[PDB]
């Protein structure tokens, strides 16, 4: 999907809360994707080695 | 974040003023006194002439100035510390700039004092120039902070 | 907008007289960029970069 | 004055500007200090110039702040002073879209 305009994600400068706060963001964003990500290919692994070894059962 | 309280004196051109104020509020040693990173100017021969000093940053790291103005209680005390009913501080970098001007009135008394200081400050990246404008009410730094780039942090607990 | 900032461009930069009236979908910013008009400063640039982007 | 009455938004940039000296204030503006007050039905900014010394670039030791007031349909931006005005030429279209900004050497 689109995502066009955001938020500031490097700093040149010291600003200090607000700069603070959209580092906070950003970082949650990426671990829970991250963990999203990881969870999603194990799982989907499993499932395709699962329906493999059915469908030999199966014949 | 910085994690460093790291801090270089150095040597501004106060000429024509009178250096390290002090207060009965902040007593050090059983002497009144002040804020150790802070100078308190006050008039010299009741002539508080204008401020203009240049510190240039010729090192590899950025310098963060702590500085601040002084409202004072009422207009016999500005008479009294800077012999002029006002005063305005410009302190500016090439990228930044910041006017403050001191609003003379009435505080609630802390510790017996009914002023009051305002703290600021003020970050200067390598190759630039910090200059200091004032006609009055300047609270000047002594020196600078080495600022950090780290992995610290600060909590509040009791533990 | 190579040697020019969004806001040069909006402001006028003599530089960047090349961006007047003209509309985009991405603005790339060059790190060689630098300003050479009337020095200035902008309270809240980032707020008005953003809104102009 | 100038009104509003097309059927878009406006931007108007406009700005201030900090001499360096007061004999500058007194060449440029002829009175020793300005006030800057642009308004509409829904807003208000003031600014005032603070003479004084900055660090030169390229020789000039003085500075302009810029501001910037938007001015919705049926609107009235109002312009008051008395010196240090950096005026607008006009305005700009401002759209509501899917662009961005993005810092890169590619
Ligand atoms: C504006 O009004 C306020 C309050 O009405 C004034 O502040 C008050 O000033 C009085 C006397 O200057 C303070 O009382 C003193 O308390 C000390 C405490 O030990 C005592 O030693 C003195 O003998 C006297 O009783 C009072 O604390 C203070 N109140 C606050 C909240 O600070 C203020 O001075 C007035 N402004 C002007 C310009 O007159
Ligand atoms: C910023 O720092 C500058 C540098 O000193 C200050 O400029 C100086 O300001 C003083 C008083 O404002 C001027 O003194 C007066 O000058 C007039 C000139 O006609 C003279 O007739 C008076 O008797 C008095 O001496 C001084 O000339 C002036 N210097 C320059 C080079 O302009 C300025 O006041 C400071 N501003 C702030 C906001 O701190
Ligand atoms: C307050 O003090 C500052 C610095 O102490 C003054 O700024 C400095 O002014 C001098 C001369 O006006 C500048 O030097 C000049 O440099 C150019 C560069 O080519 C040269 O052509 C000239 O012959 C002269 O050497 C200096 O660059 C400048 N420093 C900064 C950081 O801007 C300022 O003028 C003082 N304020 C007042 C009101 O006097
Ligand atoms: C905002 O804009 C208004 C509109 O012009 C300004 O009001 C005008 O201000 C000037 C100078 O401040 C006044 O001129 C003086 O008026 C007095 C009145 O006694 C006269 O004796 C003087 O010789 C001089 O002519 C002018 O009258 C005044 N107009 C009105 C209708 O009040 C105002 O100054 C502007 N303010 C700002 C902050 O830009
Ligand atoms: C104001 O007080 C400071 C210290 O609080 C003085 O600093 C001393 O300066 C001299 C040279 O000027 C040095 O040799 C000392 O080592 C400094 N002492 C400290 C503790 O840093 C400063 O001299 C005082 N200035 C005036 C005008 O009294
Ligand atoms: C962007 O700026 C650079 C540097 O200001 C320009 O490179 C200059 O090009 C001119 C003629 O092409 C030369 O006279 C200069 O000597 C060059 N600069 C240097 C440092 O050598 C470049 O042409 C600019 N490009 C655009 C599109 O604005």
């Amino acid at each position: 999907n689109e995502k066009f305009h955001q938020i500031e994600k490097e700093f040149s400068e010291v600003e200090g809360r607000i700069q603070d706060l959209e580092k906070y963001v950003e970082d949650t964003k990426i671990d829970l994707w991250s963990y999203n990500a990881e969870l999603l290919v194990a799982l989907e692994n499993q499932h395709t080695i699962d329906l493999t070894d059915s469908e030999m059962n199966k014949l | 974040s910085s994690g460093t309280l790291e801090f270089n004196n150095e040597s501004f051109n106060w000429t024509g003023v009178t250096q390290n104020g002090t207060s009965s509020a902040c007593i050090r040693r059983s002497n009144n006194s002040f804020f150790s990173r802070l100078n308190w100017l006050t008039h010299l021969n009741f002539k508080y002439p204008a401020l203009n000093v240049t510190m240039p940053n010729n090192e590899q790291f950025d310098k963060l100035y702590i500085w601040g103005v002084h409202h004072p209680g009422t207009d016999k005390d500005q008479i009294f510390l800077y012999a002029q009913s006002s005063g305005r501080i410009t302190v500016s970098t090439k990228r930044s700039q910041q006017a403050v001007i001191p609003n003379i009135g009435s505080r609630p008394r802390i510790r017996n004092i009914p002023s009051r200081i305002s703290i600021y400050w003020t970050i200067v990246k390598p190759g630039d120039i910090l200059l200091i404008n004032s006609t009055g009410n300047l609270i000047a730094p002594r020196g600078y902070f080495k600022i950090r780039s780290g992995k610290s942090s600060i909590m509040r607990s009791d533990a | 907008g190579e040697n020019c900032t969004l806001i040069d461009a909006l402001l006028g930069d003599p530089q960047c007289d090349g961006f007047q009236n003209k509309k985009w979908d991405l603005f790339v910013e060059r790190s060689k960029a630098y300003s050479n008009c009337y020095p200035y400063d902008v309270p809240d640039y980032a707020s008005l970069r953003s809104l102009v982007a």
